[PDB]
């Protein structure tokens, strides 16, 4: 929500507000236009761009941070899971199995002039990922 | 990006909101709604929101700037 | 029918209401309503 | 001051049958409508000088934000600080001037003022309570008198009682007699109070006002009769003008005590009602009709001269007024040469208006029942039986007397 | 496709917005003013918009009222509180016009 605003004396305004000399740069300030109470009280004042500083070493810093930190990735833990998935997976296929009556019907209608479920690729990938967690299982340790 | 976009939409609704009384629908996608402190906001409604659980008064919380069904 | 449809229409159409007052005529504002007004609007405050 | 009702679109349609008199009437009318809407629809398409490209109004403009606050104008400074309270008592003294008109500065009188600086606007607004401007009324319904027959006593009272003082007071002048302000009409439901009462609605050079009795139950305590003192305030605002009163037995009646202790407080709506209508100061030039079914019940101190300078009953047609009545509504609708008004006239008594509307529309059903557009007397002879079976009264009075 | 629905999900950023109040029009005049009086605070003169001719106005009608600049956004019907429940006029019951008795 941060904001940069800068003040225009009241001697000038005969002359140009903000001399302009640059189309894309200007369109792109235009962008945010201007805010309800900025035209409330955008007199006096004119915005000025903002833009966050180039950041390299900081910016891998971070991104090193979430891997590790900022998310699950510590890489040595990352790997319930074969407990509470029997359930998960019970519970999806119910699901499944139930919503599977809504497309029966709609191809039942004619042609006359809720079948996207999906439900489907999260299943997959639990699953798939539940299975491969054999590789762990059976090599990576023993 | 699309994937980005869905869950910045799923998010948008996670935030602490502001309990009041729907009240009444105008069209999809927007409606009228009256807040505990009592006034009451012209207001939009995400597309996720489903319809008959909407029409009758109940309870639902807003967002606590935009004040939208939630 | 249509000498009420005519009735409707031309009552519709009249628009003779411009209830609009509250303005002083340009003889007194002609030294007031021109800059002091606005030169004290922003700074001479409001006290409760 | 103000001005009253502007509906009257020709009522000279005389035929009132199929002719090509009406043919001919009604298509002048449309003649003179579809030019005066050409008359608009071209009357600023002429003269470009649209307010001369505009100038002043600017002015007004820009001093004055887009939304404007109200007020209470309290005391008065010269120096245009007068103090105003916004709607949550929020007393500000604060300044008044911009193109500004600075004559109608009142206590008490409504006030607009900017959002954000608060400084008086200007348009010191001119607008009511909207429950009483929604009442103001500018469309007879239907005609006047010709409809109504066979209440001359009435018709008689009531237009010396309003028409005649606002058409000639040379009389009254000369006499030094004050005309009747006052007209309560009563008697058997039924009997045409309301068609009396839209009867002079439909031809009073001034403007009317309507309301019902039971329409100042206001749920806050209190209130109310502010109500009651602003529709009076405004009615004589707008130039003389006539307040009708319907079903008046519904805000006073016998003011007894509050018995129970409910402080059901119409009473305190009757009582100021009863001030306003006679008491102190002066009326000024307004009149009041009221109607209700029964009288006796209304409390006296209601009733009374300088508050109803007239009591008109209205009674039962007997014979004439009835014959008057039945022709009349039957007039619009074909009838065969057979039909013995008068037979069922005489045949049947205690018969009020409402009932002959009611008979005469249930005999016109009962042929269409048959399929005959034509009616006969065997249609009304069925359609009177049909209608008058409700009524059931009469106690064992049949051989002692 | 799929960019249709990526740009729907990016025209979905309208709920930043926020909603507009409530108020019902007291009375509108000519010039393009009415006063209206919003629930929570008193009355007060405002000024339309474009999107809707004053004429549309009437006094006692509930408009959709912008929350910024206090200009008019739209109109809204149904001014019914508790009667609307009273109406009932969905839920038709059975046809029960051939099993009526004699
Ligand atoms: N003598 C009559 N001549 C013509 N029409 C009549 C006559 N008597 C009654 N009517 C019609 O029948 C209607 C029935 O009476 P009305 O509805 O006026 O009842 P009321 O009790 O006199 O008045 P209110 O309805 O205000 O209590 C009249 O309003 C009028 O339209």
């Amino acid at each position: 929500v941060i904001d940069a605003f800068r003040l225009i004396n009241a001697n000038m305004m005969v002359l140009g507000h903000e001399p302009r000399q640059t189309t894309s740069n200007l369109g792109h300030l235009n962008k945010p236009s201007i805010q309800a109470l900025i035209h409330g009280l955008n007199r006096h004042y004119y915005s000025i761009t903002i833009n966050y500083r180039k950041n390299e070493l900081e910016q891998k810093m971070l991104l090193n941070l979430h891997k590790k930190s900022w998310m699950e990735g510590l890489t040595l833990q990352d790997y319930v899971v074969k407990e509470m998935l029997e359930l998960a997976k019970n519970y999806n296929k119910a699901v499944e199995e139930e919503d599977k009556m809504t497309p029966e019907q709609l191809a039942i209608k004619n042609v006359g002039k809720r079948h996207l479920e999906e439900h489907v690729d999260v299943l997959m990938t639990s699953n798939i990922v539940q299975c491969l967690a054999a590789m762990l299982d059976t090599v990576v340790f023993k | 990006e699309f994937l980005h976009a869905q869950e910045e939409v799923k998010r948008i609704q996670s935030i602490p909101l502001v309990i009041g009384q729907f009240l009444e629908a105008v069209d999809q996608n927007t409606a009228i709604v009256g807040s505990t402190t009592g006034s009451n906001y012209y207001v939009r409604i995400l597309s996720t929101i489903d319809r008959e659980l909407l029409k009758p008064n109940a309870s639902v919380a807003l967002h606590k700037h935009s004040n939208a069904l939630v | 029918d249509d000498i009420q449809q005519l009735l409707k229409k031309i009552n519709e159409l009249t628009g003779i209401k411009e209830s609009d007052t509250g303005l002083a005529p340009p003889a007194l504002w002609d030294l007031a309503a021109d800059k002091q007004t606005l030169q004290s609007e922003q700074p001479l405050q409001v006290a409760r | 001051t103000k001005g009253p009702d502007a509906a009257s679109k020709l009522p000279l349609v005389t035929p009132h049958t199929q002719c090509r008199l009406k043919l001919l009437k009604l298509e002048r009318i449309k003649d003179y409508l579809l030019m005066e809407e050409e008359f608009i629809r071209n009357q600023e398409q002429m003269k470009p000088l649209e307010e001369k490209q505009e100038e002043e109004r600017s002015k007004v403009d820009d001093l004055r934000g887009t939304p404007m606050s109200v007020g209470t104008l309290e005391e008065i400074i010269d120096d245009n600080h007068a103090i105003v309270s916004t709607s949550v008592g929020s007393e500000h003294y604060v300044s008044i001037l911009s193109f500004v008109d600075k004559d109608l500065l009142e206590p008490g009188c409504s006030v607009l003022l900017n959002h954000k600086v608060h400084a008086v606007i200007g348009v010191l607004m001119d607008d009511t309570d909207p429950l009483v401007t929604v009442m103001k009324v500018e469309k007879a319904p239907q005609e006047t008198y010709a409809d109504i027959g066979g209440l001359d006593n009435q018709i008689q009272e009531i237009k010396e009682s309003v028409e005649l003082p606002l058409t000639h007071p040379e009389y009254y002048e000369e006499m030094g007699i004050k005309p009747p302000k006052g007209v309560i009409l009563y008697g058997p439901p039924g009997t045409g109070k309301t068609l009396l009462a839209k009867a002079v609605a439909n031809q009073t050079s001034a403007t009317f006002l309507r309301v019902v009795g039971s329409e100042l139950i206001q749920k806050y305590l209190g209130d109310g009769p502010k109500l009651v003192r602003e529709l009076f305030r405004v009615a004589e605002e707008h130039a003389p003008s006539i307040v009708f009163i319907d079903e008046i037995d519904a805000i006073g009646t016998k003011r007894y005590d509050s018995n129970s202790g409910g402080e059901r407080e119409i009473q305190r709506t009757m009582l100021e009602l009863l001030n306003q209508l006679d008491g102190f100061d002066s009326r000024g030039d307004v009149k009041v009709i009221m109607a209700t079914n029964r009288i006796e019940t209304l409390d006296p101190a209601l009733i009374r001269p300088g508050r109803i300078d007239r009591k008109i009953e209205f009674p039962l047609p007997d014979e004439k007024t009835k014959k008057r009545i039945f022709q009349i509504h039957t007039s619009r609708m074909t009838l065969a040469d057979d039909v013995t008004l008068d037979d069922l006239i005489m045949a049947k008594d205690d018969l009020s208006g409402a009932d002959i509307k009611a008979i005469c529309t249930e005999a016109g059903l009962m042929a269409l029942r048959e399929r005959r557009m034509k009616v006969t007397n065997e249609d009304f002879k069925k359609s009177k039986e049909n209608v008058l079976y409700k009524k059931q009264e009469g106690t064992p009075e049949g051989l002692y007397l | 496709l799929n960019a249709k629905v990526r740009l729907l999900r990016e025209e979905l950023q309208l709920l930043q917005e926020q909603g507009s109040y409530v108020g019902e029009v007291v009375r509108a005049m000519d010039k393009k003013k009415v006063l209206v009086k919003v629930h929570p605070e008193g009355k007060f003169v405002v000024d339309v918009d474009k999107n809707i001719d004053i004429n549309d106005v009437t006094p006692n009608c509930r408009v959709a009222l912008r929350n910024d600049s206090y200009t008019l956004h739209k109109i809204l019907p149904n001014k019914v509180d508790p009667l609307v429940s009273l109406m009932m006029v969905e839920k038709v019951p059975d046809s029960t016009y051939e099993m009526i008795g004699g």
